[PDB]
This record gives C-alpha cells, sequence and structure tokens, in this order.
C-alpha cells in the first residue's frame, strides 16, 4: 500500500500571505513512461464535499485560480497558496492515485493568523428551572480568543472534577478569526446541592497566569 | 453538467440494514468507475472502495472489504454502498465520487454532496430550553438540553441580534442525546432596558421554544 503523511496538521497564515501544505508519499507515485505524478490535492470547506484544485501534482483543474499552485516530485509534494484568501480557509487533502487502494492524507487544516487574544471567561450556575428535573448543568465560557490551544479545568469545593464535562470549540469567527470555548459540567441536582463553590480554571497563552471564574451556590 | 446526486441523510439503530445511493447524470455512468469515501466525525477521507458500472468489477479497501457491499444498477445509472447490520461505530459522512478519465487511474473530478449517516439507539426528542442567566460587556446565552437527532437552530430576538453571537457544536452526551450552548455578548448597561430572547427550532421534532433570558432574582 501507500501510506500519505501531511505537514502541518494545522497552518496559520496571514490574509494575502503565502500558504505552504506539504505531501508525502511511503513509496514513488511516479508513472512511468508517461512520467506524470499520480497525486491529488483536494479542498474541503465545512459542510461541503471536497473539490478538486490540483490532478497530476502540478495541473490546475479547471476554474481553479491562480494563486493555487502544485509541486514536488516522486514522494514529497507540496501546495501552495501564493496569497491566501478569505475564501481558501478550509481543509486540504492529498491523495495518491498511482494504485489501489487509493489513498488519502490525513488533511491540513488552513486557519487565519491573527495576533493572540486572551479569552474572556463567565461562568454560569443551572437555572432552577433544570434543577426541578434532577440535574443540574455548570457552563463555563470562554470567549473570542487566539490561539485556539486552551485548557479548562472544573473544580467543585477544590475537588477537581474528572470525566463530567464536555466542551466545544467553535469555527474561527467570520468577523475577528477568533475562537470561543463552552464546558459543560453535569452534576445530578442531589451531588449539586452537596457542594458550594463551582469554579472554572481557564489556561491560555495571552493570559500571564491561570484565570478562575467561581460562584457560591446559593448567593 | 456532471452530477452526482445521493440518497438523503439517514437516522437509523443499531442492528438494521441501510442501502444508500448515488447517482449520475450528464455523462455516461458505464464509462466512468465511482469511488465511495467515508468522513466520520471530525475526521479526515477515507478511501473505501470503487465499482466499475459497466461490469460491477469492484475493487475494496482492506479496511472496508466484508463490511459492506458496494455495487451498481447500470439501467438507472446508480451506485451503491449497504451494510447488513449498522454499528454505532458507522456514524459519518459517505460521498460517493467520480473517477476521472485518465488511463490508467485518475483523481476523483466530481463528487456527490454526501450522505449523512446516524446510527443510534436513541429515538426522535426535542430539546428542554434553560436559561444561562447574566451574572461593560455582559455575557448570557440559552442551554439547548436532551435533544435527538441533529440539527437545532438557534436565533436571538428573532434575527434582530446577530452581533456577538456563538452557538456551539453540539455534544454528544453518555444518555444518546446532544446538547448545545448558546451565548451572546452584550452591553452591561443594556441587561435592565433590552429583552433578549433566544428562538429554537429543533426540525426533527417540529418543536420550536422562545425563551427569553434575564438577570436573576
Amino acid at each position: 500500500d501507500i501510506v500519505m503523511t501531511q505537514s502541518p496538521d494545522s497552518l496559520a497564515v496571514s490574509l494575502g500571505e503565502r500558504a505552504t501544505i506539504n505531501c508525502k508519499s511511503s513509496q514513488s507515485v511516479l508513472l512511468s513512461p508517461w512520467n506524470s505524478n499520480q497525486l491529488a490535492w483536494y479542498q474541503q470547506k465545512p459542510g461541503q464535499p471536497p473539490k478538486l484544485l490540483i490532478y497530476g501534482a502540478s495541473t490546475r483543474e479547471s476554474g481553479v485560480p491562480d494563486r493555487f499552485s502544485g509541486s514536488g516530485s516522486g514522494t514529497d509534494f507540496t501546495l501552495t497558496i501564493s496569497s491566501l484568501q478569505a475564501e481558501d480557509v478550509a481543509v486540504y487533502y492529498c491523495q495518491q492515485y498511482y494504485l489501489i487502494p487509493s489513498t488519502f492524507g490525513q488533511g491540513t487544516k488552513v486557519e487565519i493568523k491573527r495576533t493572540v487574544a486572551a479569552p474572556s471567561v463567565f461562568i454560569f450556575p443551572p437555572s432552577d428551572e433544570q434543577l426541578k428535573s434532577g440535574t443540574a448543568s455548570v457552563v463555563c465560557l470562554l470567549n473570542n480568543f487566539y490561539p485556539r490551544e486552551a485548557k479548562v479545568q472544573w473544580k467543585v469545593d477544590n475537588a477537581l472534577q474528572s470525566g463530567n464535562s464536555q466542551e466545544s470549540v467553535t469555527e474561527q469567527d467570520s468577523k475577528d478569526s477568533t475562537y470561543s470555548l463552552s464546558s459543560t459540567l453535569t452534576l445530578s441536582k442531589a451531588d449539586y446541592e452537596k457542594h458550594k463553590v463551582y469554579a472554572c480554571e481557564v489556561t491560555h497563552q495571552g493570559l500571564s497566569s491561570p484565570v478562575t471564574k467561581s460562584f457560591n451556590r446559593g448567593e | 453538467e456532471v452530477q452526482l446526486v445521493q440518497s438523503g441523510a439517514e437516522v437509523k439503530k443499531p442492528g438494521e440494514s441501510l442501502k444508500i445511493s448515488c447517482k449520475g447524470s450528464g455523462y455516461s455512468f458505464t464509462s466512468y468507475w465511482i469511488g465511495w469515501v467515508r468522513q466520520m466525525p471530525g475526521k479526515g477521507l477515507e478511501w473505501m472502495g470503487i465499482i466499475d458500472p459497466s461490469d460491477s468489477d469492484t475493487r475494496y479497501s482492506p479496511s472496508f472489504q466484508g463490511q459492506v457491499t458496494i455495487s451498481a444498477d447500470k439501467s438507472i445509472s446508480t451506485a451503491y454502498l449497504q451494510w447488513s447490520s449498522l454499528k454505532a461505530s458507522d456514524t459519518a459522512m459517505y460521498y460517493c465520487a467520480r473517477v476521472g478519465p485518465a488511463d490508467v487511474w485518475d483523481s476523483f473530478d466530481y463528487w456527490g454532496q454526501g450522505t449523512l449517516v446516524t446510527v443510534s439507539s436513541a429515538s426522535t426528542k426535542g430539546p428542554s430550553v434553560f436559561p444561562l442567566a447574566p451574572s461593560g460587556t455582559a455575557a448570557l446565552g440559552c442551554l439547548v438540553k436532551d435533544y435527538f437527532p441533529e440539527p437545532v437552530t438557534v436565533s436571538w430576538n428573532s434575527g434582530a441580534l446577530t452581533s456577538g453571537v456563538h452557538t456551539f457544536p453540539a455534544v454528544l452526551q453518555s444518555s444518546g442525546l446532544y446538547s448545545l450552548s448558546s451565548v451572546v455578548t452584550v452591553p452591561s448597561s443594556s441587561l435592565g432596558t433590552q429583552t433578549y430572547i433566544c428562538n429554537v427550532n429543533h426540525k426533527p421534532s417540529n418543536t420550536k421554544v422562545d425563551k427569553k433570558v434575564e438577570p436573576k432574582s
């Protein structure tokens, strides 16, 4: 078989600047005597099917803008976007079609680079409405930060909570290119009412030291 | 124009059989190979196999052989992917795609729009909506809890409030039901005078809820 390995996994580039993505194959994908590298690049935007951009390593598909170019040969390939446009934000996949199976690389996410922004942190107790039903969701919001890397630690009366939270992260904001994150700690009503101090501690490169937001139940 | 049209989204239970379809039009269906590609949630593309609709010559990835059947009905220009017994782990987007005309193999030049397959023991259920009450910028929101299947939409103030809104991807809870939050940041000064309502529409269950969110007393 042939294993396709892309690098980096994620790339942040300033709008209007050069973006470069690498793809390596485990064996040569050069088809002789045509001497053509059987290598394609696809672009995939969220919610959309992939779209062919480049085939034969270096041939642009019809309708594809000139800022996209492919290069390389044998086992080392590169996709270049000479000037990154807002519509170029996407995941890019390489694929070999030298033999079957016709394997894909793991994808490279291209994002917009911007200045570091610390998150604004907010904590929300469960509503009395929800508590009536026997469950308590405590929510911690990290708003408008950059870059994506962030850590949330939940503590209930200084006991570290592990395994009883879930989080999700937005895609880069349409207006300001930041991320936001929501984490929910779930407990039974009975357990919620046994404890006083609910705290979310946030670590992010935009912060000099971790920030803690907390509340005291029934205050 | 060349079109690959896939059958609609499927929500199925473990153990059920499923056949999904890919119809090609605007070209000779029997003149090009068709591929199937899996994309698990948040993950990359995986080549599953290809079929020549002219003779049903089928080539599988070793990762998929014995797990799925790829087939074609050339009389109606349609290719198929099928499972005899679904697992929750089959939850993914499935694309069909056309192999281009090159004389050996080729890239995938045209793609279907994808068929989303969700496999779960859960049944259709509308959400409960709870306020995330605001504690010169304030955050507030709505927690949209315990619904199935995806998606749900949230707007604020009937679409009038769009600035500073973040509606997060849902999380799948251990119960098999989804939960999502939607938040907005607003001027702290507006909290006494401005009404904030989140408008929740879970179309699969035909459930609509409008939830006013206010400072707690």
